[PDB]
Formats: structure tokens, C-alpha cells, sequence
């Protein structure tokens, strides 16, 4: 869950 | 009676943050799916909103002590605030002269009607426009505009937050800065801080009305497919 | 020695089907995120592929007796064939004169290089181009072009298929039509049917090489976010 | 699973 967000938060 | 050193440092960081995540030319709107005047604006508007989220994330990461939170809470805050942070930052392109967001035109001049061709009712768009005009009339120094978004984002009572103690803390520290800034740097800011904090609650309401009409929009696959992975993720229910 | 009545009926349906789901003007490519010459073509190409899927679904629904399958198998078939059906139909815009898909230009003229700016290696793009040229050299009547896609789609050994008995059945019936058509309507079609069935296996291989490089592409969130909900759904692993 | 596909297949 929340694959993209984690990534975007370096 | 004068601004602190740790307080200028904070203001400097937040203004630079917004400077690097907001474009006054809007020169990326060409890379979005074109606007069309069913729900012809949905593709474009979803691309616009998705774009904005990435910027909000850029800004958020630069808010002081935000990188120090747990990845979990960072997500919990973005998810809850995201939409409000957008209504906030959109004001910068809103125009009382014509009551519409002008990021270009006639292509990129969004009016209440457009957001209709994207799945929202006027009976709910009205308050957002009202909120924009009131906010625009407060003629905010960018320092205040920025602090307002950084405070709105750190709002302690978001569904899903864990450490609500440290979050009310970094938000209180920010509020000090704001109250100090207005009193010290803003001629005739007697009533301002209050009016500003008043805006935050206007946002909670606007946020709610959105979650409702987006839920209905996201439950129809023919419509959800018009969205982006990021939007779906940020306005989704996964936990 | 002559074409059946139930066989003309089938051919008529399939050609009309393709006629209503393929545009020789490509007048919807403007509604996609613009192409850009990182992975600058990914947004555009993902929009193109997503668009094509919806068309393939339109076509599939009109293949005879396809609506009679279970929703489950329909999905199982689309998911497995989708990509191949696209390589198939793309040939219609491929150009041996310049070895590239010309759906316009210079904007919509896609060359091997572009698909590179979308996350694929030349060491794997080469065979797709080869496949296009061979297919183009077969100078197919549209009747054959259409039957080929309808047969490719009904290919019995797709991962996830349940009733593989009725599926090999509706595909055998189609193959009859094709072999009958070439023999009867195609001057010098002695070797054709064989060459055509040969193409199908070229597709299984091309399909595989894709699943691999897409998996790697879909596992990086910065990239997957550039995709569409439909693409993600169709090339996904959910079952 | 497969929300969109189901829908697209009328
Ligand atoms: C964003 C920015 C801009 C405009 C903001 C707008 C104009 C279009 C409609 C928007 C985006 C509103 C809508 C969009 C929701 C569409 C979606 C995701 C498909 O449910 C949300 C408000 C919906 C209400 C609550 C009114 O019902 C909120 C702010 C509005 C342009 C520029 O200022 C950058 C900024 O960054
Ligand atoms: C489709 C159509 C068209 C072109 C097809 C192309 C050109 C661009 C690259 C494509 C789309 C290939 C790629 C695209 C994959 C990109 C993605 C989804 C991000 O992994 C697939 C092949 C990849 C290989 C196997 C070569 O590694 C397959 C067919 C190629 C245009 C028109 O004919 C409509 C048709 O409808």
C-alpha cells in the first residue's frame, strides 16, 4: 500500500 | 517585539520551498492531457491535480522537521491535507477580476463550469469559489501564504495520524512564527491571524464535500480509469 | 470449393468490428499526453497503449460467440492476448518505406528510438520490427488481417483460461474460415495460411519479452505512476 | 480485481 508516495518521499 | 533568528531561518526555508514547487508560468500544463469543452475536463483536471500533488510533496518534504516524522505519518498527513493544500495554493492563480483560475487561456483558464465537466456539482463548487475570494481579499504576503499551507498540512487531527503530540508541536511552532510575522511585518494585521485560522476550518468542510463526490466518482470504473495512479493512491482508502 | 453462408456472415461481422474500432486518421492521438523527444515517451505511449486496449475490447466483444464466454475467461483472454493484438493491429500503420509507425508526424511518427524513451531495449525491439516487416510483406487482405487478430485472441493456451475446450472450438471454426478464404479468394495463397500461423508464435515470443521488461518497468513507482489504471489492470497479476 | 475490464465488457 502507498507504493508511489513512499517513493516520492525519497 | 521582533522576529527571532530560528524564526527567520524557518521563513526563509518555507519561501524557497514554495518557490521551487510552484510555477507562475504554468509551463507544464501542456504536458497534460488536453482540456475539452460527458466529463471532458476530467482527464485534464486529473492530470493537473496529480501534478500538483507531486509539488505538494516537494513542498512538504522541505517543511522543517517534516522529514523527521515517520514515513507512516508523512503519508497520513499528505493523504488528509493534500486536497486542501491544493485549494490553498490554487488561490495564487485565482482571479477576482474574472472569478476563475487563470493559468493561461483560453485553454488553461478554469472556471466553475469546467470543474463541472469533471464530475462536481455547482451546489458544492459555490463554497470553494467563495473561499477563494475571501482568501484573495486577505492580500497575503507570500510569507503568510506559505506558513498557512505549512500549518494546514501539519493540522493535528487528520484521520490516520499516530504521533499527534509532536505534530501539534511543530504546528504550534509555526503558528508562533505566523502570529509574530503579522504583528511585526504586517501593517493592520490585528484581525488577520484569526481570519487565517478561520480559513483552515473552511478547508475541512471543502475537503469533506470533495471526499464525498470523489468517492462517487471513483466507484464508477469508466471514470476512475480517467484518473492517475497517484490520485487514486492519495485519495484512496488503503491503509 | 466456395465460401459458406455462415462463413460470409462471420467475415462481415469481423470486418465491421475492426472498422468501428480502428481509425485511419488517428484523430484521438491529440487527446493523449504529448510525446516528448529519462522516459519522455512513456506518458504518450502509455496513453496510446491504453487507448488501443479499449479498442481491442471493442473488437473482442464483436468476435462471434465471445460474448457467450464467461466474464472470467473473457478477461483471461484479453489479459494474455491484448499486447499481441496490438502488435498485430499496429502493422496497419507501420511503414516499410521508413520502418516506423506513422500515425501522423513528425509528432505521431513512432520509430524504434521512441519506444526506447519509454523503457525498452533495442536488443528486444529488433524482433518486433522484424515481425512488422514480415507481416507487412504478406500484403494481407483486411479479411485475413481481421481473422488473424480474432484467432490470435482466441488462442487456447493463455495462462488463466478455464474452458479451453470451447475456446479451441471457436478458434478452429475461425481457422476454417481463414484457410477457406485464402484458398478461395487469395490468388497465390498456397503458403500463406502457414506463414500466418507462423506469425502467431512470433507473437508469443514478443509477448514474453514484453512481460519481462514491463515487469521491471512496473516495479519502479516513479515509472508505474506514468501508466494508466487500465494498463496497470491489464498487464497486472491480480487474479 | 479487474474493476475496469468488467465494466468495459458491458
Ligand atoms: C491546483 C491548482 C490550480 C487550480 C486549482 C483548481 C482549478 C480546477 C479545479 C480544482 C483543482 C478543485 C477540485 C479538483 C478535484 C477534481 C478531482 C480530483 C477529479 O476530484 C477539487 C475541489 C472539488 C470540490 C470540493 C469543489 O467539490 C480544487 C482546486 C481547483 C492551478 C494552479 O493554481 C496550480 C494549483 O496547484
Ligand atoms: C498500437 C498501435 C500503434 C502503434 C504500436 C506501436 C508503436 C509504439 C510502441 C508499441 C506500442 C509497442 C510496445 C509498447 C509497450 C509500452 C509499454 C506498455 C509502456 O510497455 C510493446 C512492445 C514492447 C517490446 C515487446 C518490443 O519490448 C507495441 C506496438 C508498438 C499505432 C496505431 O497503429 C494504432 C495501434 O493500436
Amino acid at each position: 500500500k502507498h507504493k508511489i508516495l513512499h517513493r516520492l518521499l525519497q | 517585539h521582533m522576529l527571532s533568528d530560528e524564526q527567520m531561518q524557518i521563513i526563509n526555508s518555507l519561501v524557497e520551498a514554495h518557490h521551487k514547487t510552484y510555477d507562475d508560468s504554468y509551463s507544464d500544463f501542456v504536458r497534460f492531457r488536453p482540456p475539452v469543452r460527458r466529463l471532458s475536463m476530467l482527464p485534464h483536471l486529473a492530470d493537473l491535480v496529480s501534478y500538483s500533488i507531486q509539488k505538494v510533496i516537494g513542498f512538504a518534504k522541505m517543511i522543517p522537521g517534516f522529514r523527521d516524522l515517520t514515513a507512516e505519518d508523512q503519508i497520513a498527513l499528505l493523504k488528509s491535507s493534500a486536497i486542501e493544500i491544493i485549494m490553498l495554493r490554487s488561490n495564487q492563480s485565482f482571479s477576482l477580476e474574472d472569478m476563475s483560475w487563470s493559468c493561461g487561456g483560453p485553454d488553461f483558464k478554469y472556471c466553475i463550469n469546467d470543474v463541472t465537466k469533471a464530475g462536481h456539482t455547482l451546489e458544492h463548487l459555490e463554497p470553494l469559489v467563495k473561499f477563494q475570494v475571501g482568501l484573495k481579499k486577505l492580500k497575503l504576503h507570500e510569507e503568510e501564504h506559505v506558513l498557512l499551507m505549512a500549518i494546514c498540512l501539519l493540522s493535528p487531527d487528520r484521520p490516520g495520524v499516530q504521533d499527534h503530540v509532536r505534530i501539534e508541536a511543530l504546528q504550534d511552532r509555526l503558528c508562533d512564527v505566523l502570529q509574530a510575522y503579522i504583528r511585526i511585518q504586517h501593517p493592520g494585521g490585528r484581525l488577520l491571524y484569526a481570519k487565517m485560522i478561520q480559513k483552515l476550518a473552511d478547508l475541512r468542510s471543502l475537503n469533506e464535500e470533495h471526499s464525498k463526490q470523489y468517492r462517487s466518482l471513483s466507484f464508477q470504473p469508466e471514470h476512475s480509469m480517467q484518473l492517475t495512479p497517484l490520485v487514486l493512491e492519495v485519495f484512496g482508502s488503503e491503509v
